């Protein structure tokens, strides 16, 4: 009885064996950016903190090399002024690559390797700001926030319109903002057997939206009922009103695909309904009323569905008849 | 409720063995004890021959005596309790039930409880004996040792938890392979003749390799507990040596501490192995 | 780095002026560039595991020659903490700090444990444009330390030089680990061309869910069971069931030892030679490691012994007592679960071969010789390393025994000799017992059979008192086995707690009344006592090694006799 | 026998008389983003070490025609102070397009000219730093290390299904992230003649999916099946059991098209089938199995293949009888 996906989508499939050749973690980007927040900020937080540190060794060894640190003497000409400890270079690093150049502390011309290294490391710590700029930037994109604000009703209803036996979805948007090309994909899960003799264990069937053009589109700005009509070519012909339900396990997987008109980054709310989640004779309260000026939608009466006089057969006997 | 047993026993062969048990535990720390005040010459020499002397048989004639006592009293009392049951509760219950307890279960108390409740009581109260003289040592050490205690508690339950699957898992793999080669040979030439003996061999098989990976878990289990347990008594083997000899900057309290330091490695894994053996066997 | 200013009175002296204190800051070099380098990709990977490990319990791998990698690291953070101490006992002086004379060492323990996480997590998933870092750390960290050793030599006084012989220890670890990863390249060659490596058996043999999955895991957990931690916390959530149990690996078959064994008999001097040659390899390892863990036994009193002396070096003692505790008890469990593999294979594939035999046949006694002889060579295969093994504790427990305390080891020698045979003898009439309690036993569940079958006859006649005085005859001729064993098992576990009470008392009062040139300090006294807890277990657990050799015989005979 | 893409898509095209027109390096950004790593860095390596050096040349001479550098005497003014050598100058082009500003060498009043060229030096550098960013933020984005992540069975099976001979096809998806709008298109090439006489070397026909709606689209969390069933339609129809394998050189075309849901960019994921790659007469072995709380997958079983009885003959032989 394990789903498929859950109601929030979250799918919930292992992968076993997996044949990693390592494109898990040459791929770093797409990882950096897929990390929680709370990692994103200790990487590069640790990322800063190395090479400030990496660095700093090096200018205090370069110091040291110079030997310009104890003699504290006026004759000799330090490479790095005012190096007196570690701790100095460190200082030094951290207003070299941050670009802060206190200036109690400067670079001379006697060490023709402390220019190399001061090149070097402004480079360095210019790239990494350029790639943690980058990774930032496209976290801020991550726009998968919009699809926890996109609704679907808890239970699909079966009911018959217009003298055809259908399948029921009412779907939503919480957000003033509207996401383009909105388009609705449905996919029936079923473990299935051809004559052949071959099984599926997650056989996906597409499902068609009924759209009067034929297309998968909607333009959803109040809440609106999706639904399937159910004929000789869809897998539900034969759907038994009480052991469907049940006996039966299928899963119905719901996809509401478009971008967010603000960012322009394409986003996916996933859902499912397990055959215990459908209801056979129900059908959907309505939602929008009427002021004076405007629509109003009561979204606490999304999962309201009533009972109504239903067949109570397969779509097919309904057809038979 | 394991005091049923001690019901069967009697209350005054439980005094015998707990006071000769002490008796002999705390006349063990009293000879380490009056060794190191000696260290730090008829006198106290005479006093530890005196002490050693005392050690004594008294609590493996006490178990032994009691295990007997048990022995003869249970198989009595379930004798004329079952003979007592009327001919229904024979005919719902299966007699394969009653008769698997008649062997087993006798054989188990009077074969294999007696010596393992005294080996598993004699390094209980070693580990008390070794971690009394540390604590006595080191006072300070007991901050040290008490998150171990909480490890050695937590991997204690896990153990004993796995233990007892994978041993009862063991003992009902390994019947099915003599099971099925004790038919085996009976329709030999049967087989023969019908010439399955491949099938045969591919369910010897399964049987085969199903007791080897219940042993092989088995033995796996028994080991990582072991190394687990023996990790934290070098720990405080670490701990006791450096809290010693930062307070020593004497010689004989030190050198017992870690003598006892030693001996809890080997302790911890005996209690525990014990422990998990008597929570099957009491079953 | 000093007390005046001479750390820069190095560079004010002209030249190089071979740079004394400088050194140590070359060798502070390799290992904080390492850990710095590596920090973004390690914690990527802790956070990957994080968020995504239903991926990770997928694939594994291991890179060739892998496990000498593991065990240089182990004895190079050995020597690490070595040095360490040297430091330690350098700054000892307290003048004034001298932080790069131990520093450096510690940032290489810390360097030395990233550097082989690292390599876990490479291991982990295969990715070999990684290692390159590893290598040229590798490298350089060989240079630095190639540098500091000839300048150690430019400033040499010789043999007591301690810094120049642990120095020049570790400059050919490191290179000789060096090579260990050339040898990488050489079998990978992925900077030229070609990458085609991939296991199948243990990739396959993870199809089935739940493994046993020991023969392939990092050393780490082949010493310490890390794997087996994480199947743990699931038997403590839910019960166990024989399909969560695993499946056998590739090489862990009836089939694959049977076959094995049959090579064997294809290469008293038949069977026996078989066996040894179809497992031997397998078996001397657990008995190297076995030995192994005797010294490493042996070298706690030592450390007592010296502890006790400075207290009448102190912390060193203490820790190279904490490492070699560690790798003892490691070692005796690796010789445990070697020792225990060999049993098991021994008895798939005897098992078998006792099966083809029954095939090839152109019976409650075969059963006992299944049921009990397999077994029983089981047993004897653990305590086969032993054999020889008994013979080393004992002796080398003699040698320290008699360099500690002169003539009174004779006395726990005495003491050990009049142990081990009363163990023998008590064990034999055990035996004798325990063969009157099985006629007896046979006897009272035959008569208990029949009573239990016709109870209910017995309830027509109210018959049930005499059959239960019947019972109650066969059980007090049980009762007399069983006080047999009460006597015998009374007097095994006297002697296992009185004998090192008898031992310890009269070898310090033979010693001291013997002459009154004794001198009985602590370090003496508690080193020998720790000696005497070690020597009670090999004694203990000889006595039913030599009963099991005679039972090897005889399932050895019982076999010849049936595979004819 | 040369293959059009390679089986890890690579298409392995040559490209005779480009009339190049320079549009080449016109496109200097997608050229950029194109380029590995190793050269996008020694790229801006050198644009920064050149930018730095260059102008560093010019405050060198700025210093000589004052003429202030070796007089070093107070009552002369510098334009920019502490200036003794080339290298002090260098520095202080370092100091301004990295904006450290040190302090030892700063900008006086006295050159009307050094005022001006330090306004240019750090508007130059300033406008560099900006497309260098632009650069790294879309290399960041370069999504095809995702499409690595996604696989395709080695060959492709021929097997009936529900009665109908059809093409059979096995992809996947390594990563957790999930690819929206997975649109997956079929293409065969076959050097095909016309009755016309017409005569070309890689004509590239259409498939079908099968998709149940007559969509392209595919909700691919676990390993599927694509197929293509053939019909009168199908270029497929004639295909021989035996000889379409060796001695007819077709190829298949499987393009999987979608948008990584952490960056918004399109990806592609490309593959090839040869006519020795395919079988005829087997089937795919189940992948997915099914844990008590969850659904699993084996991805050792990916090419797992197994002969199943088949008509041996061609679609339209079937069809004719
Ligand atoms: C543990 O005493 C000793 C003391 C000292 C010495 Cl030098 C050797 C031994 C010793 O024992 N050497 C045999 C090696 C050994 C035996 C038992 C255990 S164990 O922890 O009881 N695990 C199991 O027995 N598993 C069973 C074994 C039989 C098949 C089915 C699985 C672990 C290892
Ligand atoms: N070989 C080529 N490589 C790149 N671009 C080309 C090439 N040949 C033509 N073009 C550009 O693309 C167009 C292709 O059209 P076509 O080849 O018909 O040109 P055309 O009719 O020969 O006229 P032209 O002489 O301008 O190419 C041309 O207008 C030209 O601008
Ligand atoms: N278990 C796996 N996990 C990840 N990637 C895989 C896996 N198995 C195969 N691949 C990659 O994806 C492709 C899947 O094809 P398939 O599984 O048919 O490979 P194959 O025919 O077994 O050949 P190979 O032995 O190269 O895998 C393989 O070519 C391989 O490169």
């Amino acid at each position: 009885r394990a789903r498929f996906v859950s109601k929030k989508g979250n799918c919930n499939v292992a992968h076993k064996n997996i044949r990693e050749q390592g494109r898990f973690l040459q791929d770093v980007f797409t990882t950096l950016v897929d990390l929680k927040w709370p990692h994103t900020l200790l990487i590069f937080t640790m990322s800063f903190l190395c090479s400030w540190l990496l660095f700093a060794m090096v200018w205090w060894l370069i110091a040291f090399a110079h030997g310009d640190l104890a003699p504290g003497e006026g004759t000799n000409v330090p490479c790095v002024t005012s190096i007196h400890s570690f701790s100095s270079a460190f200082l030094f690093s951290i207003e070299v690559q941050v670009t802060i150049g206190f200036g109690g502390r400067m670079v001379t011309e006697e060490c023709p390797l402390a220019i190399l290294i001061l090149i070097v490391q402004n480079i360095v710590g210019l790239m990494i700001n350029a790639i943690m700029l980058g990774c930032i930037f496209m976290k801020t994109a991550q726009a998968h926030r919009r699809a926890e604000t996109l609704i679907f009703s808890k239970h699909a209803v079966i009911t018959p319109r217009h003298g055809r036996l259908c399948f029921m979805l009412r779907v939503g948007d919480l957000r003033k903002s509207m996401i383009i090309s909105a388009t609705i994909h449905m996919q029936v899960v079923r473990k299935t057997t051809s004559p052949e003799g071959e099984v599926v264990p997650l056989h996906q069937v597409d499902i068609p939206m009924e759209n009067g053009v034929g297309g998968n589109s909607i333009f959803l700005v109040a809440p609106l009922i999706i639904y399937h009509v159910i004929d000789s070519n869809s897998p539900l012909y034969d759907l038994a009103p009480s052991d469907l339900h049940h006996h039966q396990d299928l899963e119905i997987i719901v996809i509401l695909e478009g971008v967010v008109e603000t960012t322009g980054i394409t986003t996916q709310a996933r859902t499912s309904y397990l055959a215990d989640e459908i209801l056979w004779g129900q059908r959907f309260v309505p939602i929008v009323a009427e002021e004076d000026g405007r629509y109003s939608v009561d979204y606490s009466k999304f999962g309201n569905t009533v009972k109504v006089p239903t067949p109570l057969c397969t779509a097919r006997q309904l057809d038979e008849d | 409720a394991c005091t049923k047993y001690l019901s069967s026993a009697g209350i005054l062969l439980l005094s015998l063995l707990v006071f000769s048990q002490l008796l002999k535990h705390m006349v063990l720390v009293a000879i380490d004890y009056w060794l190191a005040k000696w260290t730090d010459y008829a006198m106290v020499f005479t006093l530890l021959c005196s002490l050693g002397i005392v050690l004594c048989l008294v609590t493996s004639v006490t178990v032994e005596w009691t295990g007997l006592k048990v022995a003869k009293r249970l198989h009595r009392s379930l004798l004329n309790r079952i003979i007592l049951a009327p001919m229904r509760f024979f005919e719902t219950t299966p007699l394969g039930s009653i008769l698997n307890r008649f062997s087993s279960d006798c054989n188990t108390i009077d074969q294999h409880i007696p010596s393992t409740l005294e080996c598993l009581s004699r390094s209980t109260l070693l580990c008390v004996s070794a971690l009394t003289v540390i604590s006595y040592v080191t006072p300070v050490f007991l901050v040290a040792l008490l998150p171990l205690a909480v490890v050695c508690y937590f991997i204690q339950k896990y153990f004993r938890v796995a233990s007892r699957d994978l041993q009862q898992l063991d003992d009902t793999t390994q019947l099915p392979l003599v099971s099925h080669f004790a038919e085996t040979v009976e329709g030999l030439t049967t087989i023969r003749a019908f010439r399955y003996e491949a099938r045969f061999q591919q369910k010897l098989l399964e049987y085969t390799d199903s007791n080897n990976i219940a042993s092989l878990f088995l033995t796996a289990a028994n080991r990582w507990l072991e190394v687990c347990m023996e990790y934290i008594g070098a720990c405080v083997v670490l701990i006791a040596a450096a809290t010693s000899i930062s307070n020593s900057l004497s010689a004989g309290l030190v050198g017992l501490g870690l003598t006892y330091a030693l001996m809890v490695s080997n302790y911890l894994n005996w209690m525990v192995r014990n422990l998990a053996d008597m929570e099957i066997q009491l079953g | 780095c000093g007390t005046e200013n001479h750390s820069a009175a190095y560079r004010v002296d002209q030249g190089v002026l071979n740079n004394g204190c400088f050194v140590d800051a070359l060798n502070v070099v390799p290992h904080v560039f390492l850990l710095f380098i590596t920090f973004p990709i390690l914690f990527i990977g802790w956070g990957s595991q994080s968020s995504k490990v239903h991926i990770h319990h997928s694939t594994w791998l291991h890179f060739p020659g892998h496990n000498l990698r593991w065990i240089l690291t182990f004895i190079l953070l050995f020597v690490l903490v070595c040095e360490i101490a040297e430091g330690i006992l350098s700054d000892g002086v307290t003048e004034s700090r001298h932080l790069h004379l131990y520093m450096p060492a510690g940032m290489a323990f810390m360097a030395a444990i990233t550097s082989v996480v690292y390599y876990h997590n490479i291991e982990t998933s295969n990715f070999p444009k990684l290692l390159i870092a590893l290598l040229i750390y590798w490298t350089l960290a060989f240079i630095t330390k190639t540098i500091k050793f000839v300048k150690f030599y430019d400033h040499a006084i010789g043999f007591s030089q301690l810094r120049f012989c642990l120095t020049g220890l570790l400059v050919i670890l490191y290179g000789m680990l060096l090579l260990v990863e050339v040898n990488v390249i050489r079998v990978r060659r992925y900077i030229f061309f070609k990458t085609p490596r991939e296991v199948k058996p243990p990739e396959d043999l993870q199809d089935l869910g739940v493994r046993f999955l020991q023969p392939f895991v990092n050393l780490l957990s082949k010493g310490t069971y890390w794997w087996m931690n994480a199947f743990i916390k699931t038997a403590h959530k839910k019960p166990i069931d024989l399909r969560a149990i695993a499946k056998l690996p590739i090489a862990m078959r009836a089939l694959t030892n049977y076959q094995r064994l049959c090579v064997a008999f294809d290469a008293a001097r038949a069977i026996w030679r078989a066996l040894c040659h179809a497992f031997g390899r397998r078996l001397i390892l657990s008995s190297t490691f076995r030995i192994l863990a005797d010294l490493l036994g042996f070298a706690g009193p030592l450390c007592i012994f010296g502890i006790v002396d400075h207290l009448g070096n102190a912390y060193v003692l203490a820790v190279l007592l904490f490492l070699a505790l560690l790798l003892q008890r490691t070692f005796l469990q690796a010789s445990y679960y070697v020792a225990i593999e060999t049993g098991i294979n021994l008895r798939g594939a005897i098992q078998t071969k006792i099966y083809n035999k029954i095939m090839h046949m152109s019976a409650g006694q075969i059963c006992n010789l299944v049921a009990i002889d397999t077994n029983q060579l089981m047993w004897f295969f653990f305590l086969c390393p032993n054999l020889w093994t008994m013979p080393v504790q004992i002796i080398v427990g003699v040698i320290l025994l008699y360099y500690i305390l002169g003539v009174s080891a004779l006395i726990g020698a005495a003491v050990i000799i009049l142990l081990a045979p009363v163990q023998y003898f008590v064990a034999t009439k055990l035996s004798q017992a325990q063969r009157t309690t099985l006629e007896h036993s046979n006897e009272r569940l035959k008569q208990t059979n029949e009573m239990l079958r016709g109870m209910k006859l017995l309830k027509l006649y109210a018959w049930e008192s005499i059959f239960c005085s019947r019972v109650e005859v066969t059980r007090r001729k049980e009762m007399t086995s069983l006080r047999a064993f009460a006597v015998y098992t009374s007097i095994s576990i006297f002697m296992n707690t009185a004998i090192p009470i008898a031992a310890v008392l009269i070898t310090f009062v033979g010693h001291v009344s013997f002459f009154k040139e004794s001198d009985l300090s602590p370090s003496v006294a508690f080193a020998s006592l720790s000696l005497f807890h070690i020597l009670v277990t090999p004694l203990f657990l000889l006595s039913s090694v030599v009963r099991s050799t005679v039972k090897a015989l005889v399932s050895v005979q019982k076999l010849s006799e049936f595979l004819s």
